[PDB]
DNA sequence: AAAAAAAAA
């Protein structure tokens, strides 16, 4: 079958250091508690862990001779497991809401409700927790001056170029540069698809994490299960649970291609609360996570190993520069303060513009 | 079975007797310990063997790997990978990069006899061995990573599964083909999870490269053929490079053996699985006598004069040409400012003459002789495909733009000829390039500006058939005077009638004619050669061999072959950076001023653009003579120059 | 998408 190999890595250790780290870390008391009460109150929408935090909490706790591991390694190493190794402990320490809701405007809930009403008074299926979940998770890649703080090589960053990218940077969170050409609308992305049951029982839900998907046929209701057929299950839009996708390709810079070529383009993915936050015609630094993707979608039957790649964003500084359409600041009325006192400025502006120009 | 133990110790036996290969590897090793964790290159692990060694040793296994490398090469892997393994000490490793596993794959390097061939004469008893062939770079595929080893693991269990893959291009050795499935469910029905960041993803680029047009027969089209290679060199060299490839020649692929064949006449799939890659060049490093020699020549007084008269020994006259192609070669630095943008840097120059006085001639010896240069004709070519081409990858199924003619030449020298008889349409599209040095396509979804600061240089005939000096200098020229706006020399050449002249340039050509090739007869024409013994190459200062360039005698002054010339371009380009300084600057402003206000007849008129143009010349002539400085003597022969292309000696 | 031949303006 599949022969099997050792690594030092275990997630056990992980998963109780990552539920210290969350509780015990003092950055108002702690800030993780902070933002989880926030999220209780249905306030926060997405939530931002800083690498740089979890690097000093485990740098200052390693005076003491009980810390044996590091963890930003590991995260660098791989991302995606860290992603739901958090969401869980994020569930599992997720305080009460100290803030009154508006119950009635949350749909979800009031069906999630009517479902339970439903099935525990007879004495009922335990639902998939991100179908429960609200919030969104989103890393940010840590700084250099941190990492000059310590001996160690915590680096990151880096913002390689599109073509500098190699074959072994998937899986890893690396940071890339380059200017934004083509960004496309914005479209809902299924996370969780339900089904009715034509008044038989439980109504069957189902996730699906690939980018194909498949109906169901049957279903485990106890009298559709009986030996003759008791209505056709059928989707449901209401029940599921959808998320933002959005999709735009980045091009390299003219000052980064080697003589005698061609830039090279690259894909980013990006869902969530960060969808929206970039605009064609920018320079921007974006972190996220480089993953394959399959070549089946194509359906040639071709390329057996060969692959195609994709990032996903986690984290957009926007840079460039800001317009501002003039908004006022005390500074700029200062600045217009100086240019009152300046007298005539015409001229000097005329002076001012193209003085390579004689 | 055991053959391959034995091919294997006899293997580890051969890198034990010769001590070379072990430093190489152990000096790798500590570099590449050296570049972990100490305040961006890392070395790839690959080492290249002289097979004149090998056969020195042993001949059995140089000619199995010669002939059926099949079953010789994996087990010199296989050992080597050992020997490494044995070597390396690390106590304290990481945890996914300690599982790349990499085999260090071999190169090759020294004679090979009859296995060098040309893209022409690979032919069927040349299969399943091992080959060198030359050739010229047409077109690449991009790089797309594919798979080789997933990682996967299982909550329940806490155990770290793999699986490997593997295809008919990956290995040397055909095996069961495995598809691309993912594994995911235990035996037992445990949920797996594919952990990347633990597996294992190649580089992988296809090439194709062409015969040379010039080594061709009679009447026929050139042939290619295509290169696979991975792993590392994945992205070297560029189309339109001459290499040295050696690889594996094998078939590949059941070519309508199975039921898939529709008609009787199906034939198979070659190509060639790429070991190694050399720039052939048709060598580019300096030695210290060399560069000693560089020097003693340049701290002489006349050096100028002379590398001007050893360019293209074989044309009479047109020595003021001669200088402006040297200072062409090597022309002024480029400037960007943060607030005056991008000033151009190099020197472009056009002439005009009548019939018969040796342009085309001069422009193919500066093919010959420059660093990278491409040649282009006015009837034969179309401006938009001169710049960029859309075609569809048969590969990915997507549409990439292909690079044109001057983006090729980037850095470089572009030569056309039949300038004045290239389309109207078209020269827009040069006129661009003159205009910030870069080219923006915008097509089928494409936004790109292309990078292409390369120079031009052009010859072209007067409207009439022969030039007219009593007319308008507009008048004999078909070009618009946007365009010639933009060139900072303009030549005339015309070929006076003058007994003497004619007498000397007769007695010149004749002596040209009676010509013989060294120890080859006169009785039989030229025949056609091999290629070079050895397929991939590599006491001082006493001897001056080709230091001094005079190779036989005929004037007192002193000439420099091209190799040495060529040295000198290169040296020249690189080390000195030359700064100009006011002593230079106040005889520039002098003889402007001088020049414009002179209210006389001239060929052209004058603007402020010549100033910047005398400014790069006089920087080039400080580079030709080795200096950081600009002295007022490069100043006064560029505007020289000028004064005899502009007025006339 | 890009090169090459034909009749009408
Ligand atoms: N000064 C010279 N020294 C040697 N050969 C010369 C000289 N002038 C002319 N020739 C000869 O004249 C012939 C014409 O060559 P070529 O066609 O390249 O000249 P051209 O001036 O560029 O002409 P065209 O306008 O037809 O392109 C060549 O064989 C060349 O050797
Ligand atoms: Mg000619
Ligand atoms: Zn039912």
């Amino acid at each position: 079958a599949l022969p099997s190999i050792q690594l030092p890595v275990d997630y056990n250790n992980l998963f109780n250091e990552i539920t210290d780290f969350l509780v015990t870390f003092k950055q108002k008391g702690p800030k993780y508690m902070a933002m989880l009460q926030k999220v209780a109150n249905r306030e926060l929408n997405s939530v931002i862990i800083d690498l740089d935090d979890i690097l000093q909490y485990q740098n200052e706790k390693f005076l003491q001779g009980t810390q044996a591991d590091d963890l930003v390694s590991a995260i660098q190493q791989n991302a995606n497991h860290f992603t739901e190794l958090f969401c869980r402990a994020i569930d599992n320490n997720m305080p009460l809401p100290t803030k009154e809701i508006d119950y009635k405007d949350d749909v979800l809930d009031v069906i999630l409700n009517q479902r339970r009403l439903r099935n525990e008074r007879m004495l009922t299926e335990l639902f998939p927790p991100n179908l429960t979940r609200r919030y969104f998770l989103y890393f940010k890649p840590l700084s250099q001056n941190c990492a000059r703080r310590y001996r160690k090589k915590a680096i990151s960053s880096k913002p390689l170029s599109v073509r500098q990218i190699k074959g072994d940077f998937l899986g890893q969170l690396i940071t890339v540069r380059g200017i934004i050409t083509r960004v496309s609308d914005v479209k809902p992305a299924v996370e969780v698809i339900a089904y009715t049951c034509d008044q038989c029982g439980y109504e069957v839900f189902q996730e699906v994490n690939s980018r194909t998907f498949t109906p169901l046929s049957e279903c485990t209701s106890e009298e559709c299960s009986q030996n003759q057929t008791k209505g056709q299950l059928f989707m449901s839009t209401r029940a599921s649970k959808f998320s933002a996708f959005q999709e735009c390709k980045i091009q390299e810079l003219s000052q980064q291609v080697p003589v005698g070529h061609i830039p090279r383009s690259l894909n980013i993915h990006v869902n969530g609360t960060l969808v929206r936050s970039l605009s064609p015609g920018d320079i921007v630094d974006v972190t996220g996570i480089f993953l394959p993707a399959p070549y089946t979608g194509f359906k040639a039957l071709k390329a057996g190993l060969l692959t195609e790649t994709y990032l996903e964003a986690q984290f957009v500084r926007q840079h460039k520069k800001k317009f501002a359409s003039f908004s006022l600041t005390s500074d700029v009325e200062e600045r217009v303060m100086e240019l009152i006192t300046s007298g005539d400025v015409y001229n000097r502006l005329a002076k001012s513009i193209a003085p390579e120009i004689y | 079975d055991a053959v391959f133990g034995d091919r294997v110790r006899r293997f580890q036996e051969f890198l034990d007797t010769f001590t070379s290969y072990r430093d190489s590897v152990r000096s790798i090793q500590v570099y590449n310990s050296n570049n972990a964790a100490n305040y961006l290159n890392i070395l790839p692990h690959r080492i290249i063997i002289s097979l004149d060694d090998l056969r020195e040793f042993d001949r059995s296994f140089w000619s199995g790997i010669l002939v059926e490398p099949a079953y010789f090469i994996p087990p010199a892997e296989k050992a080597l990978t050992d020997l490494a393994d044995s070597m390396d000490d690390v106590p304290h490793p990481n945890a996914s990069a300690v599982s790349s596993r990499h085999p260090w794959k071999l190169s090759f390097k020294g004679s090979f006899g009859a296995h060098a061939l040309s893209p022409r004469t690979l032919t069927a008893q040349h299969l399943n061995k091992l080959v060198s062939v030359e050739g010229i770079v047409t077109k690449t595929s991009l790089v797309r990573p594919k798979l080789i080893r997933s990682v996967h693991y299982a909550a329940k269990t806490g155990r770290f599964h793999y699986r490997d893959y593997t295809d008919a291009t990956t290995t040397l050795t055909t095996r069961i083909p495995t598809p691309a499935i993912y594994p995911t469910e235990d035996t037992e029905g445990n949920k797996l999870t594919t952990e990347y960041g633990y597996s294992t993803f190649i580089d992988h680029q296809r090439i194709t490269v062409q015969e040379m047009p010039e080594m061709a027969p009679a009447g026929q089209l050139p042939r290619s053929i295509d290169v696979i290679l991975d792993d590392d060199l994945v992205d070297k060299t560029k189309p339109g490079d001459r290499v040295n490839v050696v690889g594996v020649f094998k078939s590949l692929g059941a070519g309508g053996m199975n039921q898939s064949n529709s008609n009787t006449l199906i034939g198979f799939k070659t190509l060639i699985l790429g070991n190694t890659v050399y720039p052939l060049h048709a060598r580019q490093m300096l030695t210290d006598f060399d560069i000693r020699n560089i020097n003693k020549l340049s701290k002489k007084k006349d050096i100028f004069d002379i590398l001007s008269q050893s360019l293209a020994p074989s044309i009479y006259g047109h020595d003021h040409i001669k200088k402006a192609i040297l200072l062409m070669l090597m022309g002024g630095v480029e400037k960007n400012l943060e607030n005056g943008s991008h000033l151009r840097g190099d020197i472009n120059i056009l002439m005009v003459g009548d019939p018969s006085t040796a342009k085309s001639q001069l422009l193919r010896f500066v093919l010959n002789t420059a660093s990278l240069a491409i040649a282009t004709t006015g009837r034969g070519s179309s401006g938009v495909g001169l710049t960029a081409a859309v075609t569809t990858d048969r590969e990915t199924g997507e549409r990439r733009l292909e690079a044109g003619a001057m983006v090729l030449a980037d850095r470089g020298v572009v030569c056309i000829d039949e300038f004045d008889k290239m389309t109207d349409v078209d020269r827009v599209a040069i006129h661009e390039v003159m205009e910030q040095q870069t080219v923006t396509i915008a097509k089928a979804g494409i936004h790109t500006t292309l990078n292409a600061r390369c120079s031009v240089i052009a010859a072209a005939n007067p409207v009439f058939g022969q030039y007219d000096v009593n007319r308008d200098p507009h008048q004999n020229i078909a070009l618009p005077d946007s365009l010639l706006s933009r060139f900072d020399l303009l030549f005339v050449v015309t070929d006076d009638i003058n007994e003497i002249r004619d007498r000397s340039i007769s007695e010149h050509v004749l002596r040209t004619h009676r010509y013989l090739p060294p120890g080859y007869l006169e009785g039989e024409p030229v025949r056609e050669r091999l290629n070079l013994s050895l397929a991939v190459g590599e006491q001082a200062g006493a001897k001056l061999a080709k230091n001094k360039g005079n190779y036989n005698g005929t004037e007192i002054p002193k000439l420099v072959t091209i190799p040495f010339l060529r040295k000198y371009v290169q040296y020249a380009k690189e080390r000195v950076i030359p700064q100009l300084t006011q002593e230079a600057i106040n005889v520039i402003v002098k003889n402007y001023t001088d020049l414009r206000n002179d209210d006389n007849t001239k060929k052209s008129p004058i603007t402020a653009r010549t100033l910047e143009t005398l400014i790069r010349l006089a920087t080039a002539h400080a580079k030709v003579r080795l200096s950081k400085t600009v002295n007022k003597v490069d100043a006064k022969v560029a505007a020289n120059l000028l004064r005899f292309a502009l007025l006339g000696e």
